[PDB]
Order: structure tokens, then sequence, then C-alpha cells
């Protein structure tokens, strides 16, 4: 028995990340139709993206970037952020075996293998399997997820470039601290840091597969897949940047 | 063009 209290922050970035992490949302009987499932996922996704925008505003340094940089970073990274968190829930709740969109919206093996679900679900689940393989910790995850917010930028650079690089490097160092805290030796630390940064680089490829579905299902109105306002606005604005080759993926490695 | 996102950020 303990009194109520808020957890004790410490003067470290990961401690703040832990307090600002949004709570997992509930979607609020799963359909037997790919078409209906996709619309439902999008409605949940719009709510998750609003929560992520609020989270980003609290990340140390983010709000000091030019407003245009902030908007651009969220437009370019939203999918990566959503897929990474979906990967984490699927890893923690199902060992990477089921897609855990929300505690009340789990997509089982049968539904993941419906004709029009098979391909997208294989790509949506892949990152979860990697988190499981690497046994990523919560602190490592929180640092990596922040790095994803800071991983997709305009080819011509941001308006607040210097500040952005500084902020991004604080989180790269923070990831190092999360690994070091495991108490492995120097060689193991180097190896793990290389593996986790390789995983971050691999998110760009998974996301390309998923944005291809997102953009096509959004654009072809005749397909009757619905998107909430938040997502529709973002996607509408993101497509021209993506298709013009303006989204540059920061990679740690060659790749 | 980016009303909802801009509003949220403001
Ligand atoms: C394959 C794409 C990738 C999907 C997204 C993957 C990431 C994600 C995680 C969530 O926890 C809730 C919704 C989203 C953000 C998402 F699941 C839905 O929006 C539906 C989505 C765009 C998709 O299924 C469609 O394009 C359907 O129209």
């Amino acid at each position: 028995m303990v009194p109520a209290a808020l957890p004790q922050l410490t003067p470290t970035l990961v401690s703040l990340l832990e307090v600002i992490e949004p709570e997992v949302l509930y979607a609020g009987s799963v359909p037997d139709s790919a078409w209906r499932i996709m619309t439902t996922l999008n409605m949940l996704g719009g709510r998750q993206v609003i929560a992520a925008v609020k989270w980003a505003k609290a990340i140390p340094g983010f709000r000091n970037l030019h407003l245009d940089d902030q908007m651009t970073l969220l437009q370019y990274s939203w999918m990566s952020l959503m897929v990474f968190a979906l990967g984490w829930r699927s890893y923690r709740q199902a060992s990477g075996n089921l897609l855990c969109f929300a505690p009340d919206l789990i997509i089982n093996e049968q539904r993941m293998t419906l004709p029009c679900m098979y391909d997208q679900c294989k790509h949506m689940l892949f990152i979860s399997t990697e988190l499981q393989r690497l046994q990523v910790s919560y602190e490592e995850y929180l640092c990596m997820k922040t790095l994803l917010l800071l991983s997709s930028v305009p080819k011509e650079g941001l308006k607040s470039q210097e500040l952005f690089d500084e902020i991004r490097m604080t989180y790269i160092k923070e990831l190092g601290k999360a690994i070091v805290k495991r108490e492995g030796n120097s060689s193991q630390n180097w190896q793990r840091f290389y593996q986790l940064t390789k995983l971050l680089d691999s998110m760009h490829d998974v996301v390309e597969n998923l944005l291809s579905y997102c953009f096509q299902t959004f654009l072809d109105k005749s397909m009757s897949i619905e998107f909430p306002e938040m997502l529709a606005e973002i996607i509408t604005n993101q497509i021209p940047k993506y298709s013009n080759g303006n989204i540059k993926k920061l990679l740690f490695h060659q790749k | 063009e980016n009303a909802l996102l801009r509003y949220l950020l403001d």
C-alpha cells in the first residue's frame, strides 16, 4: 500500500519521455471485411496522430524549431511513428504474432490473411518481429521513437537546421545511454547501438510499403475507405511532397 | 491547407 504520487522525474531525457508518452488508446466486433477493417484503422489512426502531435510539442527542443519545420517533421514522420508504436504493442502484447492496434482491436492470423489484408498486414507486423528479435527495452524504444520523429526531412533542409541537428543528436546520445544502462561491456554496447540504428534505418522501407497503401486508399475515393479529418489533411499535404521526391530519409548507415 | 495540424501546434 502506497500513497498516490506522480512518478519522480529525473534530469534526463528518457525520464521526460516516459512521462510524456501518450496512454494507449482504445478503438471504442472486428469486421470480417478488409474494407471495413481499413476504415476502422484509419479512424483510430487519426486519434493516435492527434495524440502524437501533442507528444511532439512536449519533446525538449521541438517547439523551438520554426513552425514550418514542426509541421513538416510531423507530416513526414507520422506513419513511421504510428507503425513503430503498433510494432511495440504487438511485441509486448503478442510477441510479434498478432497486430495489436488497441486493447480492443487485435487483428488475428485469420484476419491478417484475408485476401486484401495479407500484404499490408505482413508489412505492418514486420517491425514488431524485429522488436521481439532484438528484445528492445522500453527506454530504448522511447529514444528510437523520438528519433523517428526526427528522421524524415525536406531535401532542401529545415529552416532551423542547426537546432534540429543538435536536438537529433541529443536523442542519439540518449539511445546510447539506454543501451549503456543495460550494463553490457563496451563491445556489446557498440554492437547493440549498431543493431538498433540499423533497425531505425529499416523503418524507412517498411513505411514506403505502407504509405503506398495509405495514399492509394486515400486517393481512390471509389474504394470507399474512409479517413478522419486529421489524417485526410495530413495525407493531402504529404502526397505532393512525397511524389516530388522531397522527403529525405536520414540514415545512420550506407544503404 | 494545414488548418487542423497548425491549430494543434499553436
Ligand atoms: C496499410 C496502411 C497502413 C495503415 C496504418 C498503419 C499505422 C497505424 C497504426 C495504428 O495503430 C492505427 C492506424 C495506423 C495509422 C494505420 F493502421 C491505419 O491508418 C490504416 C493504414 C493507413 C493502412 O491500412 C491503409 O492504407 C488503410 O486505408
